[PDB]
């Protein structure tokens, strides 16, 4: 699908795996047409109807035909493996990208069948929805309250895995402004089809101020432990929610209920 | 499990050693953690082989030398896994931290 | 037709399936050794001369099963079943101290259900003793078959077989006193 | 009578399940009131049930797959039908707490007990007769590996009317797994349902290993075995290495969910990365268990009907052997996305890739021997010409997705499903049934009929082709694994298209059966006569009809790769030996379905709480085992009388057929 979220990705990190995927689709196509296209052609100029054919009982070893049949696939698994060497060192979700601007931390909590996402440098926190301006690189932290899901956000890049008492890293960004989707890529349980977030990529830093703005007027907080577990009980398909006030290292503390350090 | 006797009685005065020279080295104390975890390392592979040649009796003739050959195969798939095992979950865990 | 020489390989292969068996615990126990949860760690709860004592009693148990077969290679009933006895009776005492060891350890509530550390150290250490008990049940019933049948065929394959399975088992047991007990003491 | 369970353990609210329930129990009353009518019970007892032929072990080990596939196939469709409705903006049918059950038991069906014995029970028909030997090294192991296999389906079959079965996935992730986030019973049978036949399987593979070696026929070299033997050996080498790993791999999970270890929990130390480590470590050889006997049999069919020796027959034999090396050191690629750095994806990635020229040489191979041959396309060769064309494209997606950074993208998407359905399907259903069509008249002495199997190959594979390529494309635009309800509209189609292949493969197994039904019915004018029903190649094609209880009456001596080819050749392939020698034989024992018997009490006890059964259960299988150890009237001797009636017999047969 020529429209798909990853063959027509709007995030940089998507832009090159997208990229990837397709020099090495057309890198295999030289050794899987061929097979499949002499397949076919021996099965009919050799079929036993045949007469004119030549048919040869005990040809059973050729070193041209082992040896080409040897040296084909070896350089093409030679190029992939460098290719998979370097992007694989140039897409780790945990490094930094660079640009200039300051990247916008969100920290990412996988709460029994919802996201919970907390801008700390802005005192805010989600539940089911994000934003952030395009052109700008956004950083995530992320870390499961219960069991373990993957956090991804097709269209704009890599998904990443979190595990409760654990802190994971991952790197993204928009090039283009819109609404994208958002889903849980590993199964957590029973209410996992409502998984679904929707992260928004504002034209202007303004409008980014603004929605912060809007947050900032909600009549909930979430600054005791407490609230926490009292939004954390189980529950499915959740409304969109904001919060106005947020216990400053609460996602450390979240990591803290099952105590990792070092 | 059969051959001389002497050649058990060798093996068990073999193995004692080291043992006894072990469990001295590291409860006293006697040098660094460098020679001591290097020293029992050692001897620990060097008991294993002496009881796999006087007590087990492991020649690379029976069996057609397929004895031998198993054994050795174990041993290289326990190294890619404990060994493997070790640095995938070894790496795993620092990038699982609150840097 | 020897069918013993495919019995003695086939238990051959089964061993070293077992020797896979036992570097999965090993591995975890190396990769939750340092799990524990404000709890004791290796050095506060390994007593050595306890370790030590256990390992020259398997050692001891494994010479005189070695002794027990050349017994059998000579053709003596009484021998055989006499080493058969003597071996039984040294890891009868094996199982004794590990079971008074960890009994005093759950009674202390440093059970597995403590921490991923001693979860592991039951896990290993249990699976040993698991292997040394089958062998004693093992070794009581060829023994009483070996009184009432004599050194037949099938006595001297599963005399053979083992054999094989008590040298592993103190094998086995050497590296669980240098990579878990003496490693940790350290 | 007691322990967790309850008269509330059975689902009697329930309308899909107990009708289902129902009609089983009332198809086991059918099954039990047919065989008592005509009067076939010590027929079974003295024949099948005790039986240490590996034939008849074989046969039962294909049954067991073949009768199990139709549960599997069940849930598939009605996972479909849930998708394709909930695409539509309709509730459905199936809720979460139900289809996650069915995705779960599906998948570990199809991998389990579907898959596996299929090729286990090949592999126990063919291999002896074609190293030429009259048995296995291990009778009675053969009988309690298949019984163990049996203890396991019969639980992952009761879970279904009493209680439920798990909804963690088929590996049975831990944290989900744990005691606290899933408190009931279904991964409790999840875990006694596999260790108990894990402790078979294990066996199994022992027990191969030791005859390709040891049992084989003076004058076989190691490289003029036939390339089955040769990759069965391989086979039987991973299962060796690989079921420890997830036999200690459920027993830690068992001590975290029984005794409140914290091996995989989240608090007190334990640490559930390690779990995903580990039964990966098992994963990944198993996938190629399971690829690497259908392989060899594909080589003997392209030998048998293009009709001339195998393509670089020493290739194909170091390739499989590089595959059965390089299979341990690739399990980290069902990971990518759990966080470790850039080395060690990059390391196992391309250690994924390298995996690939091995296979690329044996396709290479295969199609080399068509090239110049003489194509008869009877239903295997059809089966095999589609395996090179889908297997191709499905190691090819495998291929893309061993990239790390495209699994970033593609991990866990319709993507993965669709790669491994067509491989699996490809690979390995399209290679079973060739197996099952091409050594048919070697097990009963007819023929299965054409007709029907050529239609259900066409359904079969344009099926799998209208169900899963669809997926590409799906798993391409977001749509990621279980998802069950509220499905995004935008993926309506294709799973409207998915589903409508789902029917065709219904088509396909439909076939199957009217296909076996028309040979039996008509089983009686449809007979190789003479043992050789193809122009076969190799050792299996000297034999009988329908083989005689001990495979060959005096043990053949090779001089060349091909035995019978050039027996066939010399002008000397038929020549009656002078003497007839009585020949030693193994007995046939009840003992090994009393362990199992014990054994399915022992796990239904453990997975209810009854504490008191599972102890009688594991004291009675051990105590069994302690008393089978005593009795020494463990073999017989065939006389020479018999052995002379059947091979004149044999030979009137074949002096009949070349006469006529
Ligand atoms: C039949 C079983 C089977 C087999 C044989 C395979 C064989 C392969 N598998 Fe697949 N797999 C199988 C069933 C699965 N695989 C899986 C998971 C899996 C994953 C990780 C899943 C993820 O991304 O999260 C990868 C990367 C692959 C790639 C491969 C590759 C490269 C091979 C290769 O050995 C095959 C490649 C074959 C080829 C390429 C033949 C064609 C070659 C030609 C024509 C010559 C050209 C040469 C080159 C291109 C070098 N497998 C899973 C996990 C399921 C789950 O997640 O629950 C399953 C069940
Ligand atoms: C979520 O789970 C799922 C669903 O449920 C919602 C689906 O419905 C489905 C539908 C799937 C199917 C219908 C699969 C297709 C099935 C096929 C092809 C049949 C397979 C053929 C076989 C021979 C299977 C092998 C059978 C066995 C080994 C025996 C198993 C024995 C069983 C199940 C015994 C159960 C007995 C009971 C429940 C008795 C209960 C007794 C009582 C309630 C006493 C009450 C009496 C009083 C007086 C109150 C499944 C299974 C899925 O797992
Ligand atoms: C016949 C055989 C019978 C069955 C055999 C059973 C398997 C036996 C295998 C031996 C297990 C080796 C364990 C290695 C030590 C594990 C460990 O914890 O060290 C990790 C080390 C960091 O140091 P750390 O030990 O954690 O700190 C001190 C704690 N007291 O981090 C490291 O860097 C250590 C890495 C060392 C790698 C050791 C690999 C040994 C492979 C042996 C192959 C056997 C075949
Ligand atoms: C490989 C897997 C290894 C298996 C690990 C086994 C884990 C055992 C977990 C034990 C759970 C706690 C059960 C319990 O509370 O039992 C208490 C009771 C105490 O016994 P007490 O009355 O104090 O005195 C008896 C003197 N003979 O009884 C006892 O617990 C004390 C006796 C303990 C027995 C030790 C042997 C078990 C180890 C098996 C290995
Ligand atoms: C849990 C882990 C359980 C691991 C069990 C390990 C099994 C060890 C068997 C190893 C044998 C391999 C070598 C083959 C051999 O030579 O043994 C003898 C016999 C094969 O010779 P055979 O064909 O039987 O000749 C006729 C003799 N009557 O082969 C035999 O060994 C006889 C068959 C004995 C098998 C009995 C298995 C008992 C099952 C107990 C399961 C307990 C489950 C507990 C729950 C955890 C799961
Ligand atoms: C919880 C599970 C606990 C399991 C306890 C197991 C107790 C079993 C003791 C077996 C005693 C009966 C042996 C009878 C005998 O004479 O065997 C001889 C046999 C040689 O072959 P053959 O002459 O043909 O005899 C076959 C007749 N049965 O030789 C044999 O084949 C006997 C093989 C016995 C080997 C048993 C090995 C047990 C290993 C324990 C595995 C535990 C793994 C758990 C860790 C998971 C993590
Ligand atoms: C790999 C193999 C893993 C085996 C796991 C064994 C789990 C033990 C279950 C016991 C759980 C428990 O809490 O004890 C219940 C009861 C009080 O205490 C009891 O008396 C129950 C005794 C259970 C017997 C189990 C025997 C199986 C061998
Ligand atoms: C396994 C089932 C095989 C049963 C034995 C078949 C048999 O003996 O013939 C019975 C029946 C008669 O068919 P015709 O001959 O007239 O044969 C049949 O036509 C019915 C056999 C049904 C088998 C369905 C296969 C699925
Ligand atoms: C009749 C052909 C088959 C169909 C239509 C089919 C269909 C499916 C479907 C729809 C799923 C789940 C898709 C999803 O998660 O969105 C699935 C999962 C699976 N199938 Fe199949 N399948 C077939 C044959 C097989 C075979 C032959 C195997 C042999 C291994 C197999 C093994 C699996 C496994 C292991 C899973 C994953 C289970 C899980 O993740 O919970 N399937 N199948
Ligand atoms: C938990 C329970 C475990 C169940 C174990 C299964 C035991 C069932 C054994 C039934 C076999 C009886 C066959 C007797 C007919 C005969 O040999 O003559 O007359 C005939 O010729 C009928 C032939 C019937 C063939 C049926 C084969 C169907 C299975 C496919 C196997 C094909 C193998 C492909 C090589
Ligand atoms: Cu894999």
């Amino acid at each position: 699908g020529c429209n798909s979220a990853l063959l027509d990705p709007k995030g940089q990190i998507g832009l090159e795996q997208r990229s990837l995927i397709l020099t090495a689709f057309g890198l295999m196509l030289i050794v899987v047409i061929p097979a499949i296209l002499m397949a076919v052609g021996f099965a009919w100029k050799y079929r036993a109807s045949n007469k004119d054919a030549k048919y040869s009982p005990n040809w059973s070893h050729s070193n041209k035909v082992e040896a080409v049949v040897w040296t084909v696939p070896i350089l093409i698994i030679i190029f992939l493996a460098v290719l998979t060497w370097k992007t694989t060192h140039a897409l780790e979700p945990s490094k930094p990208l660079a640009h200039d601007e300051k990247p916008i931390t969100i920290e990412v909590v996988s709460m029994d069948w919802k996201w919970f996402f907390i801008y700390p440098e802005q005192g805010i926190a989600t539940v089911n929805e994000i934003a952030f301006p395009a052109n700008t690189p956004v950083y995530f932290k992320v870390t499961s309250n219960s069991v373990m899901n993957s956090f991804f956000i097709p269209r704009l890049g890599s998904q990443i895995y979190a595990m409760a008492g654990m802190q994971t890293r991952l790197h993204l960004i928009a090039n283009e402004p819109g609404t994208y989707d958002g889903i849980s890529a590993s199964y957590s349980g029973p209410g996992f089809s409502g998984m679904k977030f929707k992260a928004i990529a504002t034209p202007d830093r303004a409008a980014f101020d603004q929605w912060v703005a809007k947050a900032k007027q909600s009549p909930n907080t979430m600054s005791d432990m407490a609230a926490f577990e009292k939004l954390a009980a189980p529950s499915e398909y959740n409304q969109v929610e904001y919060f106005s006030n947020v216990k400053p290292d609460l996602f450390a503390d979240v990591i803290n209920k099952f105590m990792a350090h070092g | 499990s059969h051959g001389s006797v002497k050649t058990y009685m060798t093996g068990f005065i073999l193995s004692i050693i080291l043992t006894v020279i072990p469990f001295w080295m590291v409860m006293t104390g006697a040098a660094s953690p460098a020679v001591i975890l290097g020293t029992i390392l050692a001897m620990a592979v060097v008991q294993v082989l002496v009881h796999l040649v006087c007590f087990l009796h492991m020649n690379t003739k029976s069996d057609e030398g397929w004895n031998m050959t198993a054994f050795v195969f174990t041993v290289l798939i326990i190294a890619i896994l404990v060994v493997g095992s070790i640095w995938i979950m070894w790496n795993l865990n620092y990038n699982m931290m609150m840097h | 037709h020897d069918a013993g020489g495919t019995k003695i390989f086939g238990f051959w292969i089964y061993l070293m399936s077992d020797c896979i068996l036992f570097s999965i615990l090993f591995a975890t126990y190396a990769v939750l050794v340092n799990g524990t949860a404000g709890g004791p760690t290796g050095k506060d709860i390994f007593e050595l001369p306890f370790v030590l004592v256990e390992t020259f009693l398997l050692l001891f148990s494994s010479i005189t099963y070695g002794m027990a077969a050349i017994a059998m290679y000579k053709n003596n009933k009484s021998q055989v079943i006499s080493w058969l006895a003597l071996t039984w009776l040294f890891g009868a005492g094996f199982i004794g101290m590990e079971i008074y060891e960890f009994h005093h350890l759950i009674v202390n509530g440093m059970g597995p259900d403590r921490s991923g550390f001693l979860s592991a150290f039951f896990a290993l250490v249990g699976t040993h003793g698991l292997h040394v008990t089958s062998g004693l049940i093992w070794m009581a019933v060829l023994m009483v078959q070996i009184a009432r049948r004599g050194l037949t065929s099938t006595n001297r394959t599963r005399i053979m077989c083992l054999s094989l399975f008590w040298h592993f088992l103190d094998v086995v047991w050497i590296c669980v006193f240098t990579v878990v007990y003496l490693m940790g003491a350290m | 009578m007691f322990g967790k369970l309850s008269l509330d353990a059975v689902p009697f609210h329930e309308p899909i399940v107990m009708v289902t329930i129902a009609g089983i129990i009332l198809g086991g009353l059918a099954l039990v009131g047919l065989i008592t009518y005509f009067g076939k019970w010590t027929y079974l007892w003295k024949e099948w049930l005790t039986s240490v032929d590996h034939k008849r072990l074989g046969i039962m080990y294909i049954i067991v797959a073949i009768v199990m596939l139709l549960r599997g196939f069940a849930d598939a469709i009605m996972m479909r039908s849930q998708q394709a409705l909930a695409s539509a903006g309709e509730a459905g049918f199936l809720p979460p707490h139900h289809y996650d059950q069915i995705f779960t038991a599906h998948g570990v069906i199809m991998i389990f007990f579907v898959a596996m014995p299929f090729v286990i029970g090949l592999m126990n028909l063919v291999v002896p007769l074609q190293i030429g030997a009259r048995d296995v090294a291990f009778p009675f192991l053969n009988n309690l590996s298949f019984w163990f296999t049996v203890v396991g389906v019969i639980l992952v079959n009761v879970s279904l009317g009493v209680g439920e079965f798990a909804q963690t996935g088929w590996l049975a992730y831990p944290p989900l797994s744990g005691i606290e986030y899933s408190p009931g019973v279904g991964v409790d049978y999840w875990i006694w349902s596999l260790q108990l036949s894990g402790i078979g399987t294990t066996l199994t593979g022992i027990n191969f290993f030791v005859t390709i070696l040891k049992m084989r026929a003076p004058g076989m070299t190691m490289f003029k075995m036939p390339v089955f033997t040769w990759a069965s050996l391989c086979a039987n080498v991973l299962i060796i290495a690989s079921f420890p790993i997830l036999t200690v791999t459920v027993a830690l999970l068992t001590l975290d969910r029984y005794l409140g270890t914290h091996f995989f929990t989240n608090d007190m130390g334990g640490n559930m990365m390690m779990y995903i480590n580990l039964i990966w470590a098992w994963g990944h050889p198993e996938v190629y268990i399971l690829i690497l006997p259908v392989f060899g049999v594909f080589s003997e069919i392209a030998a048998t009907f293009s009709r001339k020796r195998l393509f670089g027959y020493t290739s194909l034999v170091w390739a499989t052997v590089c595959i059965t090396v390089l299979s341990f050191i690739v399990w980290l690629h069902h990971f990518f996305t759990m966080g470790a750095g850039a080395n060690v994806n990059a390391f196992f990635g391309i250690t994924t890739m390298i995996i690939a020229i091995p296979t690329g040489v044996k396709i290479f191979n295969w199609l080399f021997t068509m090239y110049q041959g003489r194509i008869v396309f009877h239903s295997a060769m059809l089966w095999t010409i589609g395996f090179i064309v889908t297997f191709s494209v499905g190691g090819m997606t495998g291929v893309l997705l061993a990239v790390p950074g495209a699994d970033f993208v593609l991990h866990n998407s319709l993507f993965l499903i669709a790669h491994f359905h067509n491989v699996i399907i490809g690979g390995v259903v399209f290679g079973c049934f060739a197996g099952m069509t091409y050594w048919w008249p070697k097990a009963f002495g007819f023929k299965l009929n054409e007709t029907w199997g050529k239609r259900a190959f066409w359904f079969w594979i344009i099926g799998f082709f209208v169900a899963f390529m669809p997926l590409y494309a799906l798993g391409f635009m977001g749509m990621t694994r279980r998802l069950s309800q509220q499905i995004d509209p935008q993926f309506h189609t294709m799973l409207m298209i998915a589903a409508s292949g789902a029917v065709l493969i219904a088509l396909g197994i439909l076939c199957l059966v009217i296909q076996m039904y028309v040979s039996i019915r008509d089983r009686d004018q449809n007979r190789d006569l003479t043992g050789d029903p193809w122009g076969g190649r190799t050792l299996e094609w000297a034999t009988s009809s329908p083989p005689p209880f001990y495979n060959f009456a005096v043990v053949p001596h090779v001089h060349e790769r091909d035995a019978f080819w050039e027996m066939k050749e010399k002008g000397e392939a038929y020549k009656k030996p002078d003497h007839y020698e009585e020949i030693h034989m193994p007995k046939n024992s009840g003992a090994g379905i009393v362990i199992a018997a014990f054994s399915t009490i022992f796990g239904f006890a453990m997975i209810w709480h009854i504490w008191w059964l599972a102890i009688v259960g594991f004291a009675g299988m051990i105590i069994t085992w302690i008393v089978k150890s005593f009795d020494e009237d463990v073999d017989y001797y065939v006389p020479v009388a018999e052995i002379e009636k059947l091979e004149n017999q044999h030979f009137d047969e074949i002096t009949k057929a070349g006469l006529k």
